[PDB]
């Protein structure tokens, strides 16, 4: 946003560890953002036909 | 075009034509599509089957200016498009120009054919209102089909002694068939014989005594064909409507559509009503002439007396007594009556029949005021110091200005020209701004189990009358999720805790006579992080409680920036 | 009073006369 | 109760969202489907048949998508909700 | 030039039908379909009622005694009844009964030739002690035909002449579709839509028309020798 | 008439002149002053709105730069034939008559009270004895390009503006027609703009051809015109000329020769006559659409020539000298089958 | 040097300047030479049209010339003008535009044997009497009055056949070229003048599917005559967030711009049948990465 | 009562009056506007296809001797108007030289055409130049680019010229109907029509009832 140089030093000097929180960062990494279809919640699933399907499938 | 999509899908159609053996290796196939053999248009109409493609009129401003359509074949170097839509882009078809991308991925594709497909968008985000409706032309049509006139060709009549009543039809077959051959007008007062359209609830809990309507019961209508052939548009099971449509009907309707039948429906039926309006709109007779644009009968006379009145107070200012502003206060004054004088007389002028007053008065587009200075007087003009001239125009743009009006005239476009040139960029900065403050608010828990709720007045009740319906009430608690039961006055619920509002629960809350209502609401949600789906209630686009992880400050920000162009003058106007 | 000498004639709406020809543009 | 739609539109939305909790995992729900269904396709030549092919018998040259979207509207799929 | 022949594809339903020809040269859509439609709804011959009679009332403007309908909803009821006829010359047809109960329309004796397609048809209903006495003619004719052009008839004492249907189908759609049959991509694809009564089918109406339209536009080819494509 | 309008262009910016963000609002809206001296229709769409004038059709420059305007001064309520030039300064200090205002053949006003312009924005009936001075023609405040559109009484400003700025857009096409109705300003605004030739003293034409001309002087000199043809314009655009005078023909000194670039029979057509109708036809003309027929398209009605441009050059370097050759590594002789020798 | 992308017609004339034979030309130069390439455009759809009062327009569809409207003798229209932005934009001087151009085109005779009409007193008299395609004009501020075209509309001449087509007001009778049947009301007919702007469609329309990409930000080339993608503003990212939608955005961002190895391998996935990888590491933030620790600043992963 | 159709043919100099009747109510408009729309589009004929200049290698350019460069020429010969006998491209041949004027009548056409229109005016000759030009002659119906003859890969003196198959100008009718209360109720359609005078009113007639003849013929056949 502003004012790049001291907040940079700033961060630096604490070592501040931010995980990738939000979109905008999200972004600039390029990373999946974490909204809508990024969140944890939904990214991991896994998806198979039911045994009925399978055991009537042939 | 084809020459673009051929171009855009070039390796799908490489992998698919090597596929099918009509070439040998890739480069081959590569140097096949470059020449453009007559052996490549059957891959590529097979290959686009249902794949979507992203369109995006530059510079997108709110969510629906990204759409997702399928694509379809055409000659020619044009992007087609479908008419309803133009308004969400707010684009105009004079030489704009748009992007088009593609997704690869299987999950884009899914992506874009769930999410950003056109038709799932009918509601826009601002207000849960549909904004894909008959907008501009159409209109004209659907009033001219859905008018009635009196003393038609084939109208209704009653039996004269020895002669039956005639103007009666079996069913609308019949009607149509009587119509086509020229013997009954589109627009006249019929009794028709329907049998699959439900009636009014009026008639129908009379006729029936409230058992039901089903297909295949008749029942004798009083209408005209018109208005059946209308409602043989809307969906199956809609009770009949017999009014004259008015663009606000219009807008009821298609509101109350929204709210009670799912969005295909409405899409499906919203395409209908348009594809019959474009049918009907050629036919309504609606053109411009110089015998239309009539001029008032006695314009004359009042002008007349208005400026002899006017050289009563030039006298007056002759001896001295006042001073320049009285004078120009008084000219003012006096030219402003005389331009309403002016204006009610060519009101009162003008026939049912001009085209001018059909367009006008149906809500198709403008107002009484242009039509008044194209056929009137167009009084009165600004000033680049923005106060109004002491002369004004005794003249028509039909019957002709003269030099020095026109120069005076200048003036008020060039200073519009000024403020929207301002206002654009205006406007695009404080979008930005919005946009950047509220960039982190995500709905996360699904509900934050809390009890403060904002209190908002539903309808005051008159110490008079028995209930007056608060004129906001449409905005503050229309989609907020009810924090408490508001029981009646008897021990009886008639809206449970937790039960979303809307327009059926509204209107049964104005029922009850309830006034007082408390209302959850998310400026007290107890999330610790963003706000839960609970307090922030009803989505806008989906019609339904907001899902999980969905970004709800874009949406804000894009809601509240985009009408930032319309915004203009302690200011009262974007500042 | 067409001032070159072969321009296709037009007559026109005259009501008034102007006292001179137009300058070099 | 309505006219049959055609095109990308069918099966509609409402419906799915019956089955499905939100319709921003059913787009992952039915995406992750239409792999499976293109692994399948690509080891058609030769290999294990661990990814089943389609369940709804498919058209005529359909895209995998399209199968995955009409055979969720069938109810023939389960899966599991985040990790 | 053969260039591509045009076939005529068909779906069914219950009484309609969607007929579909596919392809079509850029531009005959619309000169198939328009006069297809006309042809259809007014060229092929038909039979109805064209006027009743009621010994019981004098005139219109009352009811029949003893029966719960009025007399214009016995017109549109007796209106809307399939009558296939194979006579030229005008024939009548009588409607008796008595008691309380209800009428049908194969409850009418028919004369020779004249056959109804819908016994199970309502009209009306009697009270106790009711009657009512009906003399309709049937003729046969082709299109729509209004009372009015069968005001003049003669003289009479209730003669209420009806607006008749003389065609067997009441209603018919059409539109026009592209199609691509090669790179002009332009190719129009007409989809009938016809609804016919239970007196033809749908195919065979079609078939009729487009034989009385190919017989018309016999006298266009006829006045010389020259041939065209399929 | 782009190029025109381009000559007699006003510019208000640049170098030695104020910017656009510290110039104020107000100076981009007219003044009293302007009328006479700078078109207040004509002007940019763009952001550079007010900044950008034209000269009046009878505007001409005093040798000092204050424009001037011509003027018939009123005696003794009779009109003058005779006319001067005023600046603003003479023009504030005298009253000002209407073109418009009915005059007797013999120069007496008819009507005793005529409108009048005063000192600034003021407007008032005058007995017909002081007023002084009377303007010339009605057309006295247009700019070139604003005084050929037809009824413009009855437009409105920001349409006529646009309709001025659009007609600085046209494109040469093949076969140009003159139009039906339009304003007399249409040939000489032609002649003047340099790209029609025309006779320079009167002879008779002893041979023509497509692509030069040799006209005869009286005195016995023989002179020789080259029309240029199918050259580059400067915009991409073609230009053209074709004789339209025939072999055998005694012309007179100042009578066109050749027609240029949107031009027929020496006067300005920058496009065609098409026959109009005014209907909502199925939406396909919604919302300023426009719909076409095909015999435009067949019949070549509306049909343009636009020339492209390319170079390149073969520059020294210090590794060595570029040069032009047909041949070229590792192509097939199939790609290079149009090049020459050379 | 090639052709750019999208130019095509017929070389008309090469121009080509020698220092041999003593031609002026750029220090550092030996030789320059130009070729022209004209092409005949055709106007098609999508192409600008307006008239001298500013209204513009595109073309939406031409029609065949079987299916336009025409009028009560067989004459087909050439181009229709919708209705409703007339009265909106206030610009009514091109109806009468029209119908003086009709009145002129047509040709009028001024009834004179029981003398000049009281609406015709200051018409010029040799303006009482014209040809079919005569020609008229109307200098500003000074023409024909509203009584002058009533007048004249009404004593055009004839058509050969006999009959005269457009009534008195100036509309006349149809018949629609799809249906066959006359529209139920007249309509406005005449000549109207009509420009062509240059703002052709040729130029507009452009693809890119793949292409040379930039050496220096390994993105792709700018505009058409480039070969060029498209710019993608940071208003589409907020329409992307504002949908929910990730993939997509992740595509566009990194798959589609700037991975080198992402574009290779997901090229190859679509000409096989494979799915597409998952995108990588797009080049802008290893960049940023390389740059950063510049500063001595060491900015860590912590993939952990 | 009931009687079929009959067309007769009411004549003019080269414009020629059809009445067909009697039709059933409301059905004349359909059946004339559906001869107009297949007799101005659908009927078959021959136009120059591609023109050779001698001594020309394109379009943009001109000829010592003439008054007008090659693109006017062009449009003027898309005037021409031609028949086609053979269904081959044939070639025919246009020579003269010396001052004067070059029209239509100066074409030596070939076995198998002709042109019928010798008045029209191509162009006109200074004595310092001459003229030979080589053009085609193809039968097809409708109208095509000129683009065509581009791909074909043909030399370098070869120009393409847009074909214009349509020997018919101009198409009308007017009904007029009888709406007594007898049953006379019919109308008496009038269609009137004009050719380029390559063929007369009858052969077009003809050719445009055969082709809705053959379309229509595909619905007759039982389903
Ligand atoms: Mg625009
Ligand atoms: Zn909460």
């Amino acid at each position: 946003f502003q004012e790049t140089t001291r907040v940079l030093t700033d961060a630096a000097i604490n070592c501040r560890s931010d995980k990738l929180n939000g979109l905008k960062e999200n972004v600039i990494i390029g990373k999946l953002i974490p909204a809508g279809t990024g969140i944890n919640r939904y990214r991991n699933i896994a998806v198979q036909p039911t045994e009925e399907a399978r055991a009537a499938a042939y | 075009p084809k020459l673009m999509a051929l171009e855009l899908f070039k390796p799908f159609v490489m992998k698919r034509l090597v596929d099918l053996n009509h070439a040998q290796n890739i480069k081959s196939a590569k140097r096949m599509v470059e020449r453009q053999r007559p052996q490549v248009w059957d891959v590529l109409e097979e290959v686009i089957a249902e794949h979507p493609v992203l369109l995006n009129r530059a510079p997108t401003l709110h969510r629906l200016g990204i759409q997702a359509f399928e694509p379809m074949l055409v000659e020619g170097k044009a992007i087609q498009l479908h008419p309803l839509v133009c308004e969400a882009f707010n684009a105009d078809f004079d030489g704009d120009q748009m992007a088009v991308h593609l997704p690869l991925s299987a999950e884009a594709q899914a992506e874009a054919r769930i999410l950003m497909l056109s038709s799932n968008n009918i509601l826009s985000p601002a207000s849960g209102r549909p904004l894909a409706m008959p907008r501009l032309d159409m209109v004209t049509g659907l009033y001219y089909l859905t008018t009635e006139v009196p003393g038609d060709t084939g109208e209704y009549q009653p039996a004269s002694g020895d002669h039956p009543e005639t103007g009666v039809y079996s069913s609308p077959a019949e009607a149509i068939m009587a119509a086509d051959r020229g013997v009954l007008s589109v627009r006249a007062k019929i009794k028709v014989r329907l049998t699959q359209l439900r009636p009014p609830v009026e008639i129908e809990a009379e006729l029936f005594g409230h058992s039901g309507w089903q297909p295949g019961d008749a029942w004798m209508a009083e209408t005209t064909l018109g208005r059946v052939m209308f409602n043989e548009l809307l969906p199956l099971g809609y009770p009949f409507v017999n009014k004259q449509m008015h663009k606000k009907v219009q807008a009821a309707i298609i509101n109350d559509l929204a709210e009670r039948y799912p969005m295909i429906v409405v899409a499906q039926t919203v395409d209908k009503l348009k594809d019959a309006g474009f049918y009907w709109a050629t036919r309504s007779g609606v053109t411009v002439s110089m015998a239309d644009v009539l001029v008032p009968p006695r314009k004359k006379e009042i002008l007349d007396h208005y400026e002899e009145r006017a050289d009563k107070v030039e006298k007056q200012f002759q001896r001295g007594a006042l001073n320049h502003d009285e004078r120009n206060e008084a000219l003012v004054e006096i030219w402003k009556e005389a331009t309403d004088e002016v204006g009610q007389a060519l009101r009162e002028h003008y026939p049912d029949d001009n085209p001018i007053i059909t367009i006008v008065d149906s809500g198709a587009t403008g107002n009484f005021t242009q039509t008044r200075t194209l056929a009137g007087m167009k009084g009165l003009v600004t000033n680049p110091k923005g106060e109004f001239i002491p002369r004004p125009v005794k003249s028509s743009f039909r019957e002709g200005l003269t030099v020095l009006e026109y120069f005076i005239n200048t003036h008020g476009a060039r200073k519009g020209l000024a403020d929207t040139a301002l206002r654009t960029a205006d406007s695009g900065y404080l979008t930005r701004r919005l946009v950047d403050v509220s960039q982190d608010v995500i709905v996360r828990e699904h509900d934050c189990q809390t009890e403060r709720g904002i209190v908002v007045e539903l309808a005051e009740r008159a110490p008079d009358g028995t209930l007056i319906r608060d004129p906001y009430i449409e905005t503050s608690a229309y989609a907020r999720t009810l924090g408490t039961d508001a029981v009646d006055e008897a021990g009886n619920v008639i809206v449970e805790r937790g039960q979303d509002l809307g327009d059926p629960e509204i209107d049964a809350l104005l029922a009850a006579g309830i006034t007082q209502v408390k209302v959850r609401s998310v400026l007290t949600c107890a999330t610790s992080t963003g706000v839960c789906a609970t307090c922030y209630g009803r989505s806008m686009a989906t019609g339904k409680l907001v899902d999980i992880g969905e970004a709800v400050g874009i949406v804000a920000a894009q809601s509240i920036g985009e009408p930032g162009t319309q915004l203009t003058m302690i200011t009262g106007g974007l500042p | 009073n067409n001032s070159v000498p072969g321009a296709p004639n037009r007559v026109s709406f005259a009501k008034l006369r102007e006292p001179l020809e137009v300058p070099g543009l | 109760g309505y006219d049959t739609p055609l095109g990308i539109t069918n099966p509609p939305i409402d419906e799915l969202l019956d089955r499905v909790s939100s319709k921003y995992a059913l787009v992952i729900y039915a995406a992750k489907r239409a792999r499976q269904i293109n692994d399948y396709y690509n080891q058609l030549g030769e290999g294990i048949l661990e990814y089943v092919g389609p369940l709804v018998e498919p058209g005529l040259q359909e895209k995998p998508l399209s199968i995955a979207l009409r055979e969720i509207h069938a109810d023939l799929l389960e899966h599991t909700e985040g990790e | 030039i053969s260039q591509r022949p045009t076939l005529s594809e068909d779906v069914l339903t219950d009484n309609r039908s969607q007929f579909v020809i596919e392809p079509l040269e850029p531009g005959f859509g619309y000169t198939l379909g328009n006069s297809l439609r006309r042809t259809l709804l007014s060229s092929i011959p038909g039979a109805a009622v064209t006027s009743i009679r009621i010994d019981g009332v004098l005139h219109e403007f009352t009811t029949v005694p003893g029966v719960k309908e009025d007399v214009t909803e016995i017109i549109l009821n007796l209106k809307s009844l399939v009558v296939s006829s194979e006579e030229d010359e005008p024939v009548t047809m009588y409607l008796r009964k008595q008691g309380p109960g209800e009428v049908t329309a194969g409850d009418i004796v028919p004369p020779a030739g004249v056959t109804v397609h819908n016994p199970g048809m309502h009209i009306a209903t009697l009270n106790d002690k009711g009657k009512l006495e009906v003399e309709l003619v049937v003729e046969r004719g082709r299109g729509y035909v209004p009372a009015v052009q069968n005001r003049a008839s003669g003289a009479e004492i209730g003669r209420i002449p009806v607006d008749s249907i003389y065609s067997p189908v009441l209603k018919v759609t059409y539109k026009v579709d592209a199609t691509r049959v090669e790179q002009r991509t332009d190719f129009d694809k007409l989809i009938l839509d016809v609804e016919t009564k239970n007196s033809i089918s749908p195919r065979d109406a079609l078939a009729s028309a487009g034989k009385t339209l190919v017989e018309l536009f016999g006298l266009a080819r006829e006045l010389n020798v020259e041939a065209e494509g399929i | 008439l782009s190029g025109l309008t381009h000559k007699r262009r006003l510019s208000a910016l640049g170098p030695g002149g104020l910017s656009r963000e510290r110039a104020g609002l107000e100076v981009r809206d007219v003044h009293p002053s302007h009328y006479g001296r700078m078109c207040p229709i004509e002007t940019p769409e763009g952001p550079n709105i007010g900044l950008i004038g034209s000269l009046s059709v009878y505007a001409r420059v005093n040798p000092f730069g204050f424009i001037e305007t011509p003027y018939r001064k009123v005696v003794d309520g009779v009109v003058s034939d005779e006319i001067v030039y005023l600046t603003a300064d003479e023009e504030d200090r005298h009253v000002v008559a209407q073109a418009n205002s009915p005059i007797d053949a013999d120069g007496r006003f008819v009507e005793p009270r005529v409108l009048v312009r005063r000192k600034a924005g003021e407007v008032e009936y005058v007995p017909s004895s002081e007023v002084d001075y009377m303007d010339v023609s009605p057309r006295q405040m247009v700019s070139v390009a604003t005084a050929m559109i037809p009824f413009l009484e009855h437009d409105d400003a920001n349409r006529a503006l646009m309709g001025a700025n659009m007609q600085r857009q046209a494109v040469p096409l093949v076969r140009s027609e003159a139009p039906l109705v339009g304003t007399g300003m249409e040939l000489r605004a032609a002649i003047d703009a340099g790209d029609v030739v025309v006779a320079e003293e009167s002879g008779v034409i002893e041979e023509v051809s497509a692509d030069y001309i040799t006209v005869m002087h009286d005195n016995g000199t023989r002179r020789t015109y080259r029309m240029r043809k199918f050259a580059r314009s400067n915009h991409g655009t073609c230009a053209n000329q074709c004789p339209i005078v025939d072999a055998g023909d005694r012309v007179e000194a100042g009578q066109v020769i050749a027609d240029g670039p949107c031009t027929d029979d020496g006067e300005m057509a920058l496009g065609k006559n098409l026959l109009v109708a005014i209907m909502p036809w199925e939406g396909h003309n919604y919302e300023d659409a426009i719909i076409l027929s095909n015999r435009l398209v067949e019949e070549d009605v509306l049909t343009s020539i636009h020339i492209e441009e390319h170079e390149i050059d073969a520059r020294d370097t210090k590794l060595g000298a570029e040069e032009i050759t047909r041949d070229i590594p590792n192509i097939s002789d199939e790609v290079l089958a149009d090049l020459d020798e050379r | 040097l090639k052709v750019p992308h999208g130019e095509s017609g017929k070389v008309i004339g090469i121009r080509v300047f020698s220092r041999e034979d003593e031609d002026e030309l750029p220090a550092g130069v030996n030789e320059l030479v130009r070729v022209y390439v004209a092409q005949k455009r055709k106007i098609s759809d999508g192409d600008k049209l307006a008239g001298r009062h500013g209204n513009k327009g595109v073309i939406g569809k031409i029609l065949p010339v079987e299916d336009m409207p025409f009028l009560a003798d067989g004459t087909p229209v050439d181009i229709i003008l919708n209705t409703h932005g007339v009265p909106r934009r206030m610009n009514i001087g091109q109806i009468l535009e029209t119908h003086l151009g009709w009145c002129a085109h047509s040709g009028w005779k001024v009834d004179a044997a029981k003398g000049v009409p009281d609406w015709a007193a200051r018409l010029p008299d040799e303006l009482l009497e014209a040809q079919p395609n005569a020609i008229v004009s109307t200098p500003v501020f000074d023409g024909a009055q509203e009584a002058e075209l009533q007048g004249l509309l009404s004593c055009t001449l004839p058509n050969r056949d006999g009959d005269v087509l457009v009534d008195a007001d100036g509309k006349a009778m149809l018949f629609d070229g799809r249906s066959g049947e006359p529209f139920p009301y007249p309509v406005t007919v005449g000549y109207m003048y009509i420009m062509k702007l240059h703002h052709l469609v040729d130029d507009k329309i452009h693809a890119r599917s793949t292409g040379p990409y930039s050496m220096i930000t390994q993105q792709p080339l700018g505009g058409k005559a480039q070969f060029g993608g498209q710019r993608f503003g940071e208003m589409e990212c907020w329409a992307m967030q504002a949908y929910g939608a990730a993939y997509t955005l992740q595509e566009l961002l990194t798959i589609k711009s700037d991975d080198t190895v992402g574009r290779v391998k997901v090229y190859e996935a679509i000409v096989k049948g494979e799915n597409i990888p998952e995108p990588g590491i797009p080049e802008s933030f290893k960049v940023l990465l390389k740059e950063l620790q510049s500063l001595c600043l060491n900015v860590e992963v912590l993939s952990s």
